């Protein structure tokens, strides 16, 4: 009954969220051959070795100075005091020549990742964004294509094929020898994943009536949350990415074995002013949600606890949104939730160096504020719009959010090379501008 | 163009039906409802209905009024039975405003109603 739908909804989350755990770009530094023998001969410490050799740029600039440059010093020659060998050769180390990492890099982690496996750092750092770009392109292409298959064959036949293709693609990607095969498998997996999720949700909506639509939507949200919580536990005992990929892919194959028209909304001056605002708000919130998730995943100092806390705090938002239905209007919660997601960004920009106690609270507040705003849009959509919803919604809204999601990773990851806080200003501006447009929704000349 | 019909004069108790008619654009894109005037008093609330089908009722009339929505004749119906002598007023078919106020207190349309007595 509901168990299969809950399992499918839970298993959909890892496909979209596993970028945080699969590639986590641990700390790295340049490798110089011949230093191991000298270090082991007059051994002093295994953690302070880089303080005397590896270049460092504490104040700033460490991206391309301490992680992509090495000292071209003949360490083989036995002329050193094993305390300050560079000082003995010359009192000024600033004028020493530099160079590229001709051999490779050594990383600091007990597990492994894609970045560690393929040495995907330094001048190749832009290559990690392709991982999400290909998935989002597959999401865009699948939405316009899976509709044809359902009409060609049927709703029942397509689900088994999509599930089988997804299950095979997961294992094949787990057994990928080079980078290009990984990208192809990611594209195929994203396409089929969106297709089967769409088909399953449409079938579920067909089976369930509109009397308990709110209840089933809340159940789906909680199923997504609980599926996302259990992913943190699996990654704790399986540090290697191949094992984690196999464990995530296995259970899917395990349980496997005078009419309302779209042209009427753009001729009446009253209805034409509402749909545009609805699309604008949906696109804005869809962009900010993924932006903040990726930003938190790319700079967290404690990944597991922060992920768990955010997932837990995401739950009461749905309850609050359901409670506040019959007491007040619909623009006050929207405006308050949209304003709560900007001031959090402004504060996060200006947080002085402190502990992590404030950061978790502020991130949870922002996540709850974003979560509240999305539910209200869905409730209003269901309340005010005619019988034809499903197809036009899941097509137009998906194609609108996918084009933003294709470009979001490039902006998020490539705007931190000049300043670390630039995407935060963009998020703040988007949040503050999204709150000032909802005030035009009320109709004028309305007297009780 | 909201137009109401129905409403006679029952001797003492009974059942009767009220009907409201829309144009075709109001029917398919927003929320309808029924209000009461209660002459000698202020405006009152009796019921609503929306596209999905979720309905709300007033506290004083819960369990006595039934509202149903048609789809072929572009009309909305109201069913009431087991009346009381205090239930006499004119009934307005109105379109509330959802985004402002509380959700059912601000109006933008009405149809002048019709009178029924008990």
């Amino acid at each position: 009954a509901f168990l299969i739908l809950c399992l499918l909804s839970a298993a959909f989350a890892p496909i979209c969220v596993g970028i945080v755990f699969l590639g986590f770009t641990p700390d790295h530094h340049c490798q110089s051959p011949g230093v191991a023998e000298l270090s082991q001969r007059c051994g002093w410490s295994p953690a302070e070795e880089l303080n005397y050799t590896v270049p460092g740029l504490g104040p700033a600039g460490e991206a391309f100075l301490g992680q992509c440059r090495r000292y071209e010093v003949d360490w083989n020659q036995s002329a050193l005091s094993c305390v300050d060998p560079l000082a003995s050769l010359a009192t000024n180390r600033s004028h020493l020549p530099l160079g590229p990492c001709q051999d490779g890099w050594v990383y600091d982690t007990p597990g492994s990742s894609i970045v560690t496996e393929f040495n995907l750092v330094c001048a190749d750092s832009w290559k990690l964004d392709l991982f999400q770009s290909c998935l989002n392109a597959g999401f865009l292409f699948g939405s316009l294509g899976v509709g044809y298959f359902a009409d060609r064959f049927g709703r029942k036949l397509c689900l088994l094929g999509t599930v089988l293709v997804n299950a095979v693609s997961g294992v094949l990607m787990a057994f990928s020898p080079n980078y290009m095969s990984m990208l192809l498998f990611r594209l195929l997996q994203g396409l089929v994943s969106k297709g089967n999720w769409m088909a399953g949700y449409t079938l579920i909506t067909e089976f369930v009536g509109s009397g308990s639509r709110r209840t089933v939507a809340i159940m789906y949200q909680m199923a997504f949350t609980v599926g996302l919580v259990a992913l943190t536990g699996l990654a704790y005992a399986l540090p290697h990415w191949r094992w984690l990929q196999l464990a995530v892919s296995l259970p899917t194959f395990l349980f496997l074995l005078l009419s309302p028209s779209f042209a009427d909304l753009f001729r009446t001056p009253r209805l034409r002013k509402r749909t545009f605002i609805l699309m604008y708000l949906w696109f804005t919130d869809s962009v900010l949600y993924q932006g903040l998730i990726l930003h938190m995943g790319a700079t967290s100092g404690n990944l597991y606890l922060d992920f768990l806390y955010s997932a837990l705090v995401e739950i009461p938002g749905a309850f609050i949104a359901l409670i506040t239905i019959d007491r007040v209007g619909r623009i006050y919660p929207m405006a308050m939730s949209n304003l709560l997601a900007g001031a959090a960004c402004l504060v996060m920009i200006f947080i002085s160096p402190d502990l992590h106690w404030l950061n978790i609270i502020i991130m949870c507040v922002g996540r709850m504020g974003i979560t509240i705003a999305i539910q209200m849009i869905c409730l209003v959509n269901a309340e005010l719009y005619p019988t034809f919803v499903r197809n036009l919604g899941v097509m137009v809204c998906s194609s609108l959010c996918d084009i933003g999601g294709i470009i979001t990773p490039f902006i998020v990851f490539r705007l931190r090379e000049v300043w670390q806080a630039l995407p935060l200003i963009l998020f703040a501006v988007l949040g503050l501008l999204a709150a000032g447009v909802t005030l035009l929704l009320p109709e004028t000349k309305g007297v009780a | 163009q909201l137009q109401e019909s129905g409403g006679g004069l029952v001797q003492a108790g009974g059942s009767l039906r009220l009907s409201c008619a829309a144009s075709g654009t109001i029917f398919y894109y927003e929320i309808m409802g029924w209000y009461r005037q209660a002459p000698g008093k202020e405006r009152e609330f009796v019921a609503t209905i929306d596209q999905g089908g979720i309905t709300n009722y007033a506290d004083s009339v819960k369990g006595r009024f039934t509202i149903s929505r048609d789809n072929a004749k572009n009309t909305v119906y109201l069913q009431m039975n087991s009346l009381k002598p205090e239930d006499t007023a004119v009934y307005y078919c109105a379109v509330p405003d959802v985004f402002v106020g509380r959700g059912w207190d601000y109006l933008i349309y009405w149809g002048q109603g019709t009178q029924v007595t008990v």
